[PDB]
RNA sequence: AGAACUGGUACGGACAAGGGGAAUCUGACUGUCUAAUUAAAACAUAGCAUUGCGAUGGUCAGAAAGUGAUGUUGACGCAAU
RNA sequence: GCUUGUGACGGCCCGUGAAAAUCCACAGGAAGGAAUAGUUUUCAUGCCAGGUCGUACUGAUAACCGCAGCAGGUCUCCAAG
RNA sequence: GAUGGGGAAGCUCCGUUUCAAAGGCCUGAUUUUAUGCAGGCCACCAUCGAAAGGGAAUCCGGUUAAGAUUCCGGAACCUGGAUAUGGAUUCUUCACGGUAACGUAACUGAAUGUGGAGACGUCGGCGCGAGCCCUGGGAGGAGUUAUCUUUUCUUCUUAAC
């Protein structure tokens, strides 16, 4: 579907009890004319729609990944 | 520079069709493609759309008029027979 | 002379009021830093009270003279100044240059020149100011 | 160069069976049908296309928003500015000149 | 022998008019109080052309009296009228190009169009391009007026009946020669199935009576009379002179 | 577009691709037909002229009809030549 | 550069070159409505269902029609160096 | 092409809105009214008839001995219906901003009337876009290598929404 770039309203539709399942991926992608970084991105499968969080830095991904409710089961890598 | 001598716009028939038809012919369509002063606004921009209709490309005033002309020579003075007699029933 | 003077009365023809009729509250010949040419400063209204019987009677009364005004900022070239005129001496200091921004404070303009025209509707006080414009 | 086929049961190309080739992931040329092209809705008075309104096929218009339906002006989605500015002008002008006219006739009456 | 082509026109099978871009009949709006007593203000929004026609045409809208709704009419555009000019109909009409009235209120001398043959029937004479009948007398008793035909006839008629001011937009149009046969075939491609025309000493006896024969010649004489028989009516009906007729116009 | 050189003077090198002129008879031309022996100076075509008809009509159809074709027409039109 | 789509145009006409279902919008003001909350389901989200019929292959000097697997005929999209 | 009709001994023929009193429809009644009833109402006026005419909505990857825009996976949109959750609206009770063309996800609204789309000739050139064609660098594979060729071919792709 669409793309957020919002983290607090991303945890909002996390339980917003209809999204049952989730999945994370990673990409080693490039950037600038420097060297390349770590990429993740998070997917969230509403019921109509397959919402999508991209970051580009590992930094934010530990507190977002940990705040993630145990009762939703996502589909790591 | 006058590309043709005097058949110019009918010229584009060839040879065909004799000469006198495509000289009558020749005149007509001067005046059926030609441009035409507007009533209500007084531009060059009266032509002629299908047979009789006479519209201006701008204000969209479209004068009905005749076949090739926008005002036939044989109804010019129709409304001036209409005018003249208009004014016998005031004074 | 000018005859664009703070009580004339004017149709817009241009803006989401297209066609409902205003006062003209303060003039500006010479212009402003904003809008550099002849605005207007009208308090008209954008609701119309619907007409009166003698079968309505009570409530089906008052909520029929009901009147949404407003006030907007309109340029010359957008009005159709009249020769009418509305009384207008109550609210002087209500519409100037600090009451538009801040639309905050921009309510209560909306607010006094809805009761001052709710009193001038009652009774034949400028009735042709409150009927629907057919266009 | 890779060569497409239609898609759909009928063979000939006309306005409903407007083809589009595009590049499929797969690495295969593909045709795409394409839906035949809207048209600006028109004012009534001077029937030229009016701004602001979103162009789409008729049926699908049952979907998009009012905000694309409608402008704040009068005579919204029907009429375009100039017709509606000129239209509140005929409008005032001649019932202006109606009255105009009543108060002569009162006049002239009483004096005959 | 065999059926000809003067009688194969009658079944109409492939005859028919091409009725398909054809706006509509250019009848005139009928008659009703306010128009037997009183006019009409009413306005025409566009001018169109006709298939099959020479004469362009006018879709007025003339607002309904007697309910809230517009109706549309179709006139026969008077050459001189504009889209948006004010038609008006009725006995209180003035008297300029457009408007129609009855014959029985315009004074002598004032040419008209698309007049009724009896009083309702909405208009059927002089509808054809550049025509128009003239007002040659008026006949207050008994309610009639006589008038001169496109055709130089005279005829007296209702002067209730109405007509429109004004002669129609389109005339001089047979002044130009058709030149190529594709154009006499554009023309009578939407009007019917009239052309081209064989003639009958080409084909066979069979298939006209001027036919056969070893030599291109009619026969017998061509002139045929008023009161023979159908199947035998292809020739010169009821012929009174033949030839180059001689003299000036205008004959009495 | 031009200048030198060069090739047993070959060079649109294969394919591709107008014979031309003085006239005579006749149909003006484009076009059409005897699908299975005649493509024609035959038919058709624009042009010219004549005839009938003002609808309670002119021409034509039907066994009648409260039926039709021209006609969703009007003499600068329809119909017959 | 070829195919195709689209836009503003220009030329042509005594040819100016389709209808309806359907969908939407505007004028109008009926009717109802406040805060102790009434609308808002032509705003975002959530729930359910989408019935019947066809879907294989050829489409042509062997799948169709010409008694046959008969040099005949049969409508169309893509098309490189 | 069926009714109402008119012919015809008749099989049937004419017309199909024309000499037919030809229909359903929203508000209100509710609380035996089931749906009747009391008013506002509108009048269209059988049916058929073009899987290349108009037409609401989807694609990609993969999978059979034979199927796929139909099956598997993933990702969409439309229509009919029921119900809430969230947002806007409001004691200026049915929104604001911009001078304006107009905009802001929402931002009352019937009978009736009007307007737009559907809806659209052919030819000629021009501008722009896509598919393909030509081609440089680089990352791989395959071919030649008596002699020469930083050489030849090939993969480098992205959908509906």
């Amino acid at each position: 579907a669409r793309e957020i770039t919002d983290i607090k309203q991303f945890l909002e539709l996390t339980r917003r009890a209809d999204v049952k399942t989730a999945t994370v991926k990673i990409n080693k992608k490039l950037n600038k004319a420097g060297k390349p970084f770590r990429q993740t991105k998070f997917k969230v499968r509403g019921s109509s729609s397959l919402y999508t969080l991209v970051i580009n830095d590992a930094g934010k991904a530990k507190k977002l990944i940990q705040s993630l409710p145990p009762t939703l089961k996502v589909n790591r890598l | 520079a006058k590309r043709t001598k005097k058949v110019g716009i009918t010229g584009k028939y060839g040879v065909r069709y004799g000469s006198s038809l495509r000289r009558q012919v020749k005149k007509l369509e001067i005046q059926q493609h030609a441009r035409y002063d507007c009533s209500f606004c007084g531009k060059k921009t009266v032509k002629r759309g299908a047979a009789g209709i006479w519209t201006c490309s701008c204000c969209k005033k479209t004068v009905a008029g005749g076949a090739y002309t926008v005002s036939t020579a044989a109804a010019a003075t129709v409304r001036s027979t209409i005018r003249r007699l208009r004014e016998m029933v005031e004074a | 002379a000018k005859f664009l003077k703070a009580g004339k009365v004017a149709v817009v023809v241009r803006g989401r009021y297209a066609g409902k009729k205003v006062v003209i509250v303060k003039p500006h010949d010479e212009g402003s830093k904003s809008h550099p040419f002849g605005h207007a400063l009208v308090a008209g209204i954008e609701r119309y009270p619907l007409k009166v019987t003698k079968k309505h009677g009570a409530k089906k009364v008052a909520k029929r003279t009901k009147i949404k005004p407003f006030i907007k900022v309109v340029n010359y070239n957008h009005l159709l100044p009249t020769r009418y005129t509305l009384d207008v001496e109550a609210f002087k200091s209500v519409v100037s240059t600090e009451t538009f921004e801040q639309p905050s404070q921009r309510e209560e303009a909306k607010k006094v020149v809805k009761k001052a025209f709710e009193e001038r509707h009652q009774a034949g006080k400028n009735q042709w100011f409150f009927s629907k414009l057919r266009f | 160069a890779q060569r497409v086929t239609f898609r759909r049961r009928n063979p000939y190309n006309t306005r409903s069976n407007k083809i589009k080739v595009v590049k499929t992931p797969g690495g295969i040329l593909r045709a795409q049908h394409v839906k035949k092209l809207a048209t600006r809705p028109k004012c009534g008075d001077c029937g030229s296309a009016l701004q602001g309104i979103s162009t789409l096929r008729p049926r699908q218009y049952a979907t998009v928003s009012k905000t694309h339906k409608t402008v704040s002006r009068a005579y919204g989605g029907s009429r375009c500015a100039n017709c509606v500015k000129e239209r509140i002008i005929r409008a005032f002008l001649i019932e202006e000149q109606k009255i105009v006219k009543k108060v002569v006739k009162e006049q002239t009456e009483a004096a005959k | 022998g065999r059926v000809i082509r003067n009688q194969r026109k009658g079944a109409g099978s492939i005859f028919t008019s091409h009725t398909r871009l054809r706006q509509g009949a250019a009848k005139l709006r009928t008659l009703d109080y306010a128009e037997r007593h009183g006019y009409i203000r009413g306005i025409v929004k566009q001018i169109v052309h006709d298939s099959g026609r020479g004469a362009p045409l006018a879709k007025v809208v003339f607002r309904d009296p007697y309910k809230y709704r517009l109706r549309e009419e179709i006139f026969i555009a008077n050459e001189g009228v504009h889209t948006g000019q004010f038609i008006y109909a009725g006995k209180k009409a003035s008297l300029n190009v457009g408007n129609v009235l009855p014959l029985g209120s315009v004074p002598e001398g004032t040419i008209v169009s698309n007049v009724e043959e009896k009083p309702g029937d909405r208009g059927a004479l002089a509808r054809a391009s550049g025509n128009y009948v003239i007002i040659i007398g008026h006949n207050p008793d008994e309610n009639k007026t006589r008038v001169r035909l496109p055709s130089g006839a005279k005829k007296v008629i209702s002067s209730d009946a109405r007509g429109v001011i004004g002669v129609i937009a389109g005339g001089g149009r047979v002044d130009k020669p058709l030149l190529k046969a594709g154009r006499a075939f554009h023309k009578y491609r939407l009007k019917r199935n009239s052309w081209p025309k064989t003639r009958g000493v080409a084909m066979n006896p069979v298939d006209h009576p001027h036919g056969g024969g070893n030599h291109q010649h009619i026969g017998k004489a061509s002139t045929i009379s008023r009161g023979a028989v159908s199947g035998q009516k292809a020739g010169l009906i009821a012929a009174r002179r033949t030839g180059l007729l001689r003299g000036s116009q205008k004959t009495q």
